[PDB]
């Protein structure tokens, strides 16, 4: 079933599905083998040219594509290098649209996020995802700023901060934004105290 | 209210007397555009207009950052 809205909930309820450590390989296989991924990351990118090139339906389907892989990513294994790479680019591109959205792409991209090595990708799309508008003079506020300017909303600040939860744990690259920036990993710390600082005034414990 | 009228009037006069000193050793300057000073003399400015014709046309950096601390704008992209 083609209809838009029937898609959507068709993708919401075999979100369902995957619960188990087990249902969630077999869904995995569903759309690997006997729609496919490939598929859902193409609905993914033409959606971000329909909405770039513009620049409710369409956050009804896109909030259920990713709720959905979501549930799958979180639950499986070496398979989530496979998801990995593939939505992963596609993932990055849907971030840089404004899209209401932005945080439940972050939240999927961490559920991708390994825990090896090859954290590397991951690293360079968000610091260039931040980095790419942003003019930093030689000071630190710019660099705040640049976070501040990206990470607009409530629910982008949450997502970032699962996804970088998630990269932070345990690694990343040296020297990391060398070429834009003051290199390092130091003023994503320096963002947090926009963030833990604030949170003492929140709205809703 | 007065106070605050009056204070701000003072360090508005004080950046032209900056200007117009720099103008003297500014040698990119003609003796003839005296007009620039009889402007400066004259009369207080606006802060933009004192900006966008006299900061930018002289390059005087260091009045234009002046300038923008009183007006106290903020864009770090800006000031950097």
């Amino acid at each position: 079933l083609l209809p838009p809205t029937i898609y959507i909930p068709y993708l919401k309820m075999l979100q369902g599905l995957a619960n188990g450590p087990q249902c969630a390989h077999y869904c995995f296989s569903l759309l690997k083998v006997n729609v496919s991924w490939e598929h859902f990351f193409h609905s993914l990118m033409l959606y971000h040219e329909h909405l770039r090139k513009d620049l409710q339906k369409e956050q009804d389907g896109l909030i259920a594509f990713l709720q959905l892989t979501s549930t799958i990513i979180t639950w499986s294994e070496n398979a989530r290098l496979a998801l990995c790479e593939t939505p992963v680019v596609v993932i990055l591109g849907l971030l840089q649209c404004s899209i209401p959205l932005k945080a439940e792409l972050l939240k999927t991209l961490a559920a991708f996020g390994k825990s090896p090595e090859i954290a590397a990708s991951l690293w360079q799309s968000l610091e260039y995802t931040i980095l790419q508008t942003v003019r930093i003079p030689s000071g630190i506020e710019v660099e705040l700023n640049e976070i501040e300017s990206r990470c607009e909303e409530y629910p982008l600040t949450r997502a970032f901060c699962q996804l970088i939860s998630t990269l932070v744990e345990s690694s990343f690259p040296s020297n990391l934004g060398a070429g834009l920036r003051p290199p390092g990993f130091d003023p994503y710390l320096q963002f947090l105290r926009d963030s833990v600082f604030r949170f003492r005034t929140r709205a809703r414990a | 209210e007065f106070l605050h009228e009056l204070e701000e009037k003072m360090e508005v006069a004080r950046i032209q007397l900056q200007i117009q000193e720099t103008l003297q050793r500014q040698y990119s300057h003609h003796s003839s555009v005296q007009d620039a000073v009889s402007q400066l003399d004259s009369e207080l400015m606006d802060i933009t207009k004192l900006y966008g014709e006299f900061a930018d046309p002289f390059k005087l950096a260091e009045c234009k950052l002046a300038i923008i601390h009183c007006a106290g704008y903020s864009d770090p992209i800006l000031v950097q």
